């Protein structure tokens, strides 16, 4: 059956859907993650859009601040818009997979609320295909490949030249933050191959 | 996070390896989702972070795959020029350019809600602002505008059948992520994917450029250029966020480097250490690197040297031997408290000493303090994540390297004065502060364990759970958030591959409102602490024959 989903589950509770097309399997996903792990994904989503004040008060105010200020949802929306129907279909199908639980929540609240949003004082609310894609965007991109300290970095070789001069500053920052070092333990070995790329260390772009 | 994969050469019982030991910290609820697919060119089984729709760990049965970050140099900061007239703008390409800007109003539980401006230019959302030179720093990330690519390509890849049409799915993911590929026939691989820009000759990656448009990045660097293997000579995978390959340059990050003292080595020694290995000693890898000191083997041999011509009763040769009879791996006493062998607290207060003396005096302050840690440095709750070799440490292993460092040493970090000095001032330091603390007979010191938290805020430090519900694990583990194995063709199954993970506390967060824990709220959790683990099943009939309940959905979109 096209409109068929079926949820078996492992003896640890682990979730296998079974779904014919691509809407239909993602809403199986997104019913179970609604089952088990309402309350943190609800929390995950406030941490990736700096919405946690809203239900956690003050001192979240400057997380919420600068979660904002490190990405531009609106260039987010416009990937998601720009989407094949295939592959919209999977954040659209894991999106309603989970309203159908959340709703279901919020029907019979007494027996199917997780305690914490009682204990935290709200309730779950529905999500979008921009939610689920922001949970991947603020958890892998937003700070697990947004790594950079140049400002910093720019003021220890500064901090170097006027304690050791100019060409031994630049010499000891190479020395401390170099930008390669050929006996580095590698994945793949020399053998292999290497990368051919060089670039420049003696900041030439001042 | 650390992974090895064990190709056909290397595997045996077997014909491919995989044993994947992703690094996030530890949290309550589990980090992890496990999650079978099953339909719509779908079929895997395994487990992912905040359940994306691609499982970052797991297979399809034919192929396997993992990951850990890359640590590669993504992202460079341009230096925007304004103006006191035309605020709002920035010069660019002899042109003063719009910036782009939006509204953000932030609601506040019990409190007053707070609107404020973002801005945004050609190469960036803005950092920090100095209107004393006008500028304004602009972040610019070599993903921009990939990020749904890269989630997309994350789940694309779980339907790959062999090495090429995985790899044109690696090619896609612009986020900087190593990949790891194992199939049935023994084959295996590595992808250090990610968008990488195609900078301006003489851009120096490691410090900001002007954003007037003369340093703007030419472009985006070809998948050609991302290192990659396809089963290496060495017939294995090994990575701890090494480097991936022979002058591929690390993060600008001042914190991070990949130099001669890098963790992996700890699982290159212990994979060639034997010719092949069964799917119970790559496991076992787990628990080794768990427990082994990563500092030991780094600085040994120099407090070997300083020591070598000390008599007996000095006390300081007395630390280097309890040193050498030690193979770094600690274990709990019985009180499951402290460890049966001081090596970590007696390196820990001598690398501390040493930094101090060496690299933390030859950095101007306050850019010295980013060297003085010994990388031991936690909490009573533990590690919020990994144990790694201390920039410092790295800088310092390089110096007592001497020649055989292929890094100047422009500035001696031992002043002209004997290395030899300052390491034996170093274990004066060390052994006055603990025999002062811990008594002057060594085999009796019981040095404080490391412990182990599964936190109930998320990494943000936002909760996902109440204060309660944090559990606590008595032995802290340099492992894995979650480890997951992949075996394939294993010769005493009579399936094609075999699968475990562990996902701790358990598959489930959810307590009802009576405060009813669910049966899968905890079912996992000794299981990682014992280094255990449970089957992943992904037949029809091994997910039947192993079914504890079922459900079926009827529903149109
Ligand atoms: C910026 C980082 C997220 S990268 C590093 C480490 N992450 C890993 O070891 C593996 C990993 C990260 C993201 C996705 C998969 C694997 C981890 O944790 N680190 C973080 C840090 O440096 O604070
Ligand atoms: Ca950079």
């Amino acid at each position: 059956s096209s409109s068929e989903i079926k949820i078996v589950r492992d003896e640890y509770g682990m979730p296998h859907i079974y779904a014919n097309d691509t809407w239909h399997l993602f809403y199986g996903y997104g019913y179970v993650v609604a089952q088990d792990r309402l309350f943190q994904m609800e929390m995950a989503r406030r941490s990736t859009q700096g919405t946690v004040a809203e239900v956690l008060g003050k001192d979240f105010v400057k997380f919420d601040k600068d979660i904002r200020r490190n990405y531009w949802p609106d260039a987010i929306r416009a990937q998601i818009a720009a989407l094949s129907p295939e592959d919209m279909s999977i954040l659209q199908g894991y999106a309603d997979g989970m309203n159908a639980w959340i709703d279901k929540v919020n029907t019979n609240p007494e027996t199917l609320l997780p305690k914490q949003f009682n204990t935290f004082g709200f309730t779950p609310k529905r999500w979008e295909p921009f939610d689920v894609a922001m949970i991947f965007v603020g958890t892998m991109a937003n700070r697990f490949s947004d790594s950079t300290s140049e400002i910093d970095n720019l003021a220890l070789l500064t901090a170097l030249k006027d304690k050791y001069g100019v060409s031994q500053g630049m010499a000891v920052f190479n020395q401390l933050k170099w930008l390669v070092n050929p006996s580095a333990p590698t994945t793949i070995a020399v053998q292999e191959s290497n990368y051919p790329l060089k670039f420049n260390q003696q900041n030439s772009q001042t | 996070s650390n992974m090895w994969v064990i190709g056909k050469s290397k595997a045996q019982d077997a014909k491919a390896i995989m044993v994947n030991g992703p690094q996030f910290g530890w949290y309550a609820p589990a980090y992890t989702y496990g999650i079978g697919l099953h339909g719509a060119g779908y079929d895997v089984t395994g487990n992912t972070p905040f359940a994306y729709p691609g499982l970052v760990f797991g297979h399809n049965g034919v192929i396997s795959w993992g990951s850990t970050a890359g640590f590669g140099d993504d992202v460079d900061i341009f230096a925007e020029r304004l103006s006191a007239e035309k605020p709002g703008y920035y010069l660019h390409n002899g042109k003063w350019v719009k910036m782009l800007s939006r509204e953000e109003t932030i609601t506040v539980k019990n409190g007053q809600a707070e609107t404020f401006t973002v801005w945004r230019t050609v190469h960036g959302n803005i950092l920090q602002t100095d209107q004393t030179t006008q500028t304004a720093y602009a972040k610019s990330r070599a993903w921009d505008g990939k990020e749904l690519a890269s989630l997309l390509a994350w789940t694309h890849q779980m339907k790959a059948k062999n090495w090429q049409e995985w790899t044109q799915q690696a090619a896609k993911q612009a986020l900087t992520i190593n990949w790891y590929y194992a199939d049935v026939n023994g084959n295996i691989g590595y992808v250090h994917t990610g968008a990488y820009p195609d900078r301006q000759s003489g851009h120096d990656p490691r410090l900001p450029v002007p954003g007037t448009g003369k340093w703007d990045w030419k472009g985006l660097l070809p998948f050609e250029m991302n290192p990659k293997v396809y089963n290496p000579q060495s017939g294995y995978i090994a990575n701890w966020a090494n480097s991936p390959q022979k002058d591929y340059p690390a993060s600008d990050l001042f914190a991070f480097l990949w130099g001669g003292a890098d963790r992996v080595t700890e699982i290159d020694r212990l994979l060639e250490q034997k010719p092949r290995l069964t799917a119970d000693q790559a496991w076992d890898v787990i628990r080794q690197t768990s427990r082994q000191d990563l500092n030991l083997r780094l600085f040994l041999p120099t407090l070997q040297a300083a020591t070598s011509g000390l008599t007996q009763s000095d006390p300081r040769r007395q630390l280097v031997e309890t040193l050498t009879r030690w193979d770094g791996i600690n274990l709990l006493n019985d009180d499951g408290k402290t460890w049966q062998q001081p090596g970590s607290a007696i390196l820990n207060v001598w690398l501390t000493s040493m930094l101090k003396r060496t690299v933390v005096a030859a950095v101007p302050m306050p850019f010295d303090k980013w060297y003085s840690a010994s990388g031991y440095e936690t909490t009573q709750d533990g590690p919020t994540g990994s144990l790694n070799i201390s920039v410092g440490a790295k800088i310092l292993y390089e110096a007592v390297q001497g020649d055989k460092s292929p890094i100047p040493q422009a500035v001696d970090l031992f002043a002209g004065k004997p290395q030899q000095e300052v390491v034996l001032a170093a274990l004066e330091d060390t052994w006055e502060t603990l025999s002062k603390r811990y008594g002057n007979n060594v085999s009796n010191w019981k040095t404080p364990a490391m412990a182990l938290t599964f936190r109930a805020n998320n990494f943000f430090g936002v909760p996902q759970a109440a204060a309660e519900e944090t559990r606590h694990q008595a032995e802290y583990q340099n492992r894995g958030t979650e480890n997951d194995m992949i075996v394939f063709s294993p010769t005493t199954s009579d399936r094609p591959v075999l699968a475990w993970d562990v996902v701790a506390p358990g598959q489930s967060g959810f307590i009802a409102p009576d405060g009813t824990v669910d049966k899968h709220y905890e079912d996992q959790l000794k299981m990682y602490e014992n280094f255990g683990r449970k089957s992943l099943w992904l037949t029809k009939q091994d997910v039947e024959a192993h079914k504890e309940s079922q459900e079926v959905l009827h529903v149109q979109r």
